[PDB]
């Protein structure tokens, strides 16, 4: 491969530290402060909980599997841990999409008042339910196999059409529809805002809103594209140099991990009102 | 011109009454209480939270059975709380949503409210029809009402924003007595435990004692810096404390005709919204604009404790006749019972 | 719990449901505050305390015209501090009371309980001002020493393009209110100047648009988009 | 102004059907729960069913559970009772009772006229002390009731009720929770007692106090009545 | 001025009644207030903590 072992390990541990610290600080600030508990912060707390779950569960196991092609866990753990991993990823993505939709409602249609606490709770529970119900295939089609020496979890399917259809459904529910929703909402917001100090700060807000969509798309494109190519197109079936594909998977996982670390920062931590509210809550 | 003579006579009267007050001031309350064991630290905890209001709460009044409540909000709803079980016994809609006062009759049959409509409405709670009806709409005030009290379920004392108070006859609805003498808007009322004397504060930094039977002002106290917001008698009925917008509470005595104590702190620069006394009068409670209510000691003029937990302006306070509970309304639509 | 207690809890649940429904219906609307001096046409801006209800684009409003109470307004203004916006109407035709209007506007703008409420200005009686300054009998400079050295900002608001002295006069009067508003406030609330004729009826749309911006600004601040 | 009129009488063969209707007027019907109380000519009052406010919780008696249907129509201010699987036991007098429950409410203050239904051919048990005792006006007569279980709840409220039935007239509420006199009842009646022993005390009797007295419990469903004490003028 | 005359009469009547009455000294008034506080300090629940067995607002 490449001489990237120590730097990759340092990057992974840095992502772990920053994500965990940011999420716990946001959660503690919202839980302790009483002037911050609102509809716009309920989704933030949901995102922070999902990101904590992501960093706790899939970070160590994924790093270990990427470093060494060995699964150090039993059948029950192989059946359960991927379920939690992918449902956390899905609920995080759906939370991002719903935040984008809520912001679009708050901006483009302010007169028709929505985004009540009841509506936010209903959206959260529907997101959790849909993620859990869609991830049951991943729960049940996970098996561990011993190769003569080697032990890695792999999916066994009763046919060559069921895995392809399920994984195209996975792609369209995890990237296609959420990405379209977010890009449509943010394009509408950008149009309504951009198209004299008030206008300058409004354009600043518009650009800071667009960069969130940009970073989400950049950090979740590679994993989705590689998963699609590997699963439904049958690519990388008979590979001689598994080092290249494993390095690509490690890089895509690290991109997802960096996005999960950055989200608690990029949505609210750098905003002035939230920053001063956090300072008042703690200091 | 008689104006100069009358002004000089008034100035002479003020000087001689100041000298007379100075003559009786042979001691100070803070020095007399220096030898008494302090109240110490008091830690009261919220016991119940009465949710259901969806707008700013402006007034509250404990029931005489020490269990029922009345709360008024700009939502336009009057809600009676079973304080032990937090159940809403009644929900009374209001024709005018801008209400700044409420009152619960001593007999419990009637409840009153009023505000920026110049009408003091009376609701009959206990009727055989099963609902809550409008008994009397009391009109005659030319200003917004500030506080209403029930006097033996047959007489009603109202103070409005036209610098006057009145006594009403509920059965006929005509004013049996009108109290005049204030120059600023009257903001509070309080009936003494004898149900024979009452005082009112106004937006003039002046508190005046009125004889309700004769209708002519008996006493007058001055010394606050800004508008008066709330007044309550001491339980013994011979003294009363007032709360003003200049971030201080002053304790007045009816017999001594003097200020007796100043309740203020260097860190407190906010207005005062409501004042109440404990069962014994040892504890003085005040609802400030820093979203919290302090617990003053009526004899030591110190802060025995602080009541916090409201994330908006504290609007109304009250201590039940049993002395076992304190309800503190606020502008976040939440009533909290502290004991 | 006994049978009486269970039935009482059921009654309380029904009461709470009714209260929630009523609160939702109340929250689906916008409320404003109407203020101004005498002879300002506050009651005809939109065509105990007078209340007016109008609906624009499936959004209904409530104007609380206060005339029952006397000039004393410092103490009961606390009630109208959660309203969407405040409509401040000025009779700009009469130059004698403009200083009183400026002083009155400044107090409301700097009011402690009104520190987060946007104020909408309606400089009424534009036609009366136009004819009054066209006659030339009364000159604004007699009352305002700053009117002489003030110059037109070379922006033409009216389409027909009348006498620029009228345009210069209108902009200067509007500039006074704008400067008073922008002297302080920290940017939490902003002013929305307007020029309304006595017979003008295009006022609800201006109110509707201004309320839309105010709610949009409120959402931007609360949604941490700043 | 409070009126309750019933309908649905006549003669019915066993196994048939009939619809009863209690019409309510003069009060807020939607805010009042309603009950059905059955009285046999030679037995006394007996509970049947109960409908809460706004068609809430519904309770039925054990002996009639699954055979009756009770319906409420708030816009029409009328009660509906469906009679199915008729038998000879159901030949009795049926009343509809107003009811309301809050902190200080009177839950049995009003009773309907009643309707006549003739058919051609655990629980808490309360025993009345006596069925017939002669009286003379001007003196005091005390009536006692007993219960198979203590009626004092953990909240301090006991749920004994006293009902007086004029000869040929619907029963009325005298005292609720053994200590509070209903509105309109003269201050000659009193009640006391603790645990399972209770007494009803009348200061001085008049010509209007001739009737049958019933003791009722409202601790837990189903509701039960006493046998009844009848006072005879002498 | 009638208002000035009315004000003067109100002041003279009020202040004559106040002066020619048993104005209690400040020390004696404070003693009375202290005595009332001490007397009812054994009956006011908020000052003397009460066990939860008697408190009706227990959770
Ligand atoms: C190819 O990656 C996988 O699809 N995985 C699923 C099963 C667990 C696998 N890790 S494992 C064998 O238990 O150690 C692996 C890791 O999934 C975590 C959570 C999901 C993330 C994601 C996946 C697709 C699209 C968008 C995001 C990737 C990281
Ligand atoms: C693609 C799959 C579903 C997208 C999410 C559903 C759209 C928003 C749901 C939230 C809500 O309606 O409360
Ligand atoms: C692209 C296909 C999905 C499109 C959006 C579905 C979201 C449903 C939520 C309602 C918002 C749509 C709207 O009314 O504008």
């Amino acid at each position: 491969p490449k001489e990237y072992e120590w730097v990759l390990i340092a990057g992974y541990i840095i992502v772990f530290v920053v994500a965990l610290i940011g999420n716990v600080l946001v959660c503690v600030a919202v839980w302790k402060n009483h002037h911050m508990r609102t509809v716009t912060n309920y989704f933030i707390v949901n995102l922070s909980l999902a990101d904590v779950l992501v960093t706790i569960t899939c970070l160590p196991a994924t790093l270990v599997v990427d470093i060494t092609e060995t699964w150090f866990f039993g059948q029950s753990l192989c059946k359960v841990i991927p379920y939690l991993q992918t449902v956390s990823v899905s609920v995080s993505v759906l939370t991002l999409s719903c935040i984008a939709l809520d912001r679009w409602y708050a901006i483009c249609h302010p007169l028709m008042f929505k985004s009540t606490a009841k509506r936010a709770r209903n959206s959260i529970v529907i997101i959790w339910i849909v993620s859990c119900i869609i991830m049951i295939p991943q729960a049940i089609v996970m098996e561990c196999s011993t190769v003569f020496l080697f032990t890695v979890c792999d999916e066994r399917w009763g046919g060559e059409i069921y895995p392809k259809m399920y994984h195209i459904c996975f792609f369209l529910v995890t990237y296609m529809a959420p990405l379209c929703l977010m890009v449509l909402a943010y394009l509408q917001i950008f149009r309504k805002l951009w198209c004299i100090k008030q206008i300058r700060a409004r354009r600043k807000t518009a650009r800071m809103l667009m960069v969130v969509l940009l970073v989400f798309a950049i950090c979740y494109l590679p994993i989705s594209i590689l998963n699609v190519l590997k699963r439904v197109f049958g690519m990388f079936a008979h590979t001689e140099d598994r080092e290249t594909v494993y390095a690509w998977f490690t890089f895509s996982h690290w991109l997802v991990y960096a996005n999960s670390a950055a989200n608690p920062i990029i949505y609210n931590f750098l905003s002035g009102k939230f920053r001063e509210e956090f300072k008042a809550a703690f200091s | 011109s008689e104006l100069d003579q009358l002004r000089q006579e008034a100035e002479q009267l003020k000087n001689q009454i100041r000298d007379a007050r100075k003559a009786c001031a042979d001691a100070t309350l803070s020095q007399i209480t220096n030898n008494i064991d302090p109240v110490g630290r008091i830690q009261m905890r919220t016991r119940r939270t009465l949710r259901g209001h969806l707008a700013k709460i402006y007034a509250m009044h404990w029931g005489t059975d020490s269990r029922l409540l009345v709360s008024a909000s700009q939502d336009g709803k009057l809600i009676i709380w079973d304080s032990y079980t937090t159940n809403k016994v009644h929900a009374i809609p209001l024709r005018s949503s801008w209400v700044m006062t409420c009152a619960y009759a001593p007999s419990g049959n009637y409840v009153a409210c009023g505000g920026l409509d110049n009408i003091c409405s009376i609701y009959n709670l206990k009727t055989r029809e099963g609902n809550v009806r409008v008994s009397r709409e009391l009109a005659g005030h030319t200003g917004y009402l500030s506080c209403c009290r029930f006097l033996d379920d047959n007489q009603i004392v109202t103070s409005s924003g036209d610098t006057t108070c009145a006594l009403w006859d509920i059965e006929t609805g005509q004013q049996t007595t009108t109290f005049t003498g204030h120059t600023g808007d009257v903001m509070s009322l309080s009936l003494a435990p004898d149900t024979r004397l009452f005082v009112s504060g106004a937006c003039d930094a002046s508190a005046k004692l009125w004889d309700v039977r004769e209708g002519m002002c008996r006493q007058t106290f001055t010394g606050h810096e800004s508008d008066i917001n709330a007044i309550c008698f001491f339980p013994n009925g011979n003294a009363f404390a007032t709360g003003s917008d200049d971030a201080t509470c002053r304790l007045f005595d009816l017999r001594a005709d003097q200020e007796l104590m100043t309740y203020s702190h260097d860190n407190i620069i906010c207005g005062i919204t409501s004042v109440s006394f404990s069962k014994s009068g040892r504890l003085l409670l005040a609802g400030y604009d820093d979203f919290n209510c302090n617990v003053w000691d009526a004899l030591k003029a110190d802060r025995a404790g602080v009541l916090a937990g409201h994330d908006n302006r504290v609007s109304c306070l009250g201590v039940t006749d049993d002395g076992m509970a304190v309800a503190t309304g606020s502008w976040d639509s939440f009533l909290k019972i502290w004991n | 719990l006994s049978a009486e207690d269970k039935a009482a809890v059921e009654r309380s649940k029904m009461i709470d449901r009714n209260l929630r429904e009523d609160g939702e219906k109340a929250r689906r609307t916008l409320r404003l505050l109407l203020l101004g001096a005498d002879n300002s046409g506050k009651s005809t801006i939109v065509k105990g305390i007078f209340e007016t209800k109008f609906q624009v684009d499936k959004v209904n409003f409530h104007m609380f015209d206060v005339g029952g109470q006397r000039d004393e307004r410092r103490k009961w203004i606390q009630c109208f501090n959660d309203v969407t916006a405040i409509i401040f109407v000025v009779d700009s035709s009469d130059y004698n009371r403009l200083q009183e209007a400026l002083n009155d506007f400044k107090s409301i703008w700097n009011n402690r309980w009104l520190r987060t409420i946007s104020v909408i200005l309606f400089l009424n009686k534009q036609d009366l001002l136009a004819e009054k300054v066209l006659a030339g009998k009364s000159k604004i400079e007699d009352y305002f020493p700053e009117f002489a050295r003030y110059t037109t900002p070379e922006d033409a608001t009216p389409e027909p393009g009348e006498d620029p002295r009228v345009t210069r006069a209108k902009y200067f009067i509007r500039k006074e209110f704008v400067d008073i508003s922008t002297a302080s406030g920290d940017g939490r609330h902003i002013c929305y100047p307007h020029f309304t004729c006595a017979v003008d009826t295009e006022n609800a749309r201006r109110i509707f648009n201004d309320c839309k911006d105010i709610i949009l600004q409120m959402n931007l601040r609360e949604y941490n988009l700043v | 102004d409070v009126q309750l009129v019933e309908s649905g009488g006549g003669l019915v063969q066993p196994g048939g059907s009939r619809k009863l209707s209690c019409s309510a007027s003069g009060f807020a019907f939607s805010s009042f729960g309603m009950h059905w109380v059955r009285q046999a000519p030679e037995k006394g009052l007996e509970w049947v069913a109960y409908i809460s406010s706004g068609s809430g919780t519904i309770y039925y008696a054990d002996t009639v559970k699954g055979r009756f249907t009770i319906s409420r129509d708030d816009p029409k201010n009328t009660l509906f009772l469906q009679m199915t699987s008729l038998r000879s036991e159901d030949t009795a007098m049926y009343y509809c009772v107003r009811s309301i429950y809050y902190y200080g409410s009177s839950p049995f203050d009003f009773w309907g006229q009643g309707t006549t239904l003739t058919v051609s051919s655990s629980d808490i048990v309360m025993t009345q002390a006596t069925s017939s005792v002669p009286v003379t006006p001007g003196e005091s007569v005390s009536i006692s009731c007993r219960s198979s279980k203590s009626l004092l709840h953990s909240n301090g409220n006991t749920y004994l009720y006293w009902f007086l039935q004029r000869p040929g007239q619907s029963p009325q509420l005298l005292i609720y929770r053994m200590s509070n006199l209903a509105s309109g009842v003269p201050d000659r009646f009193s009640g006391s007692g603790s645990g399972t022993a209770f007494t009803l005390t009348i200061s001085r009797l008049e010509a209007e106090d001739v009737g049958v007295y019933y003791c009722m419990q409202h601790l837990e469903y189903p509701l039960t009545f006493g046998a009844g004490t009848k006072l005879e003028l002498k | 001025n009638t208002a000035s005359i009315a004000q003067a009469r109100k002041l003279v009547e009020q202040l004559k009644m106040e002066a020619n009455i048993d104005r209690i000294k400040v020390s004696k008034a404070a003693a009375d207030l202290m005595a009332y506080c001490e007397a009812h300090a054994k009956e006011d629940p908020l000052l003397t903590p009460v066990p939860a067995s008697e408190n009706p607002f227990r959770e």
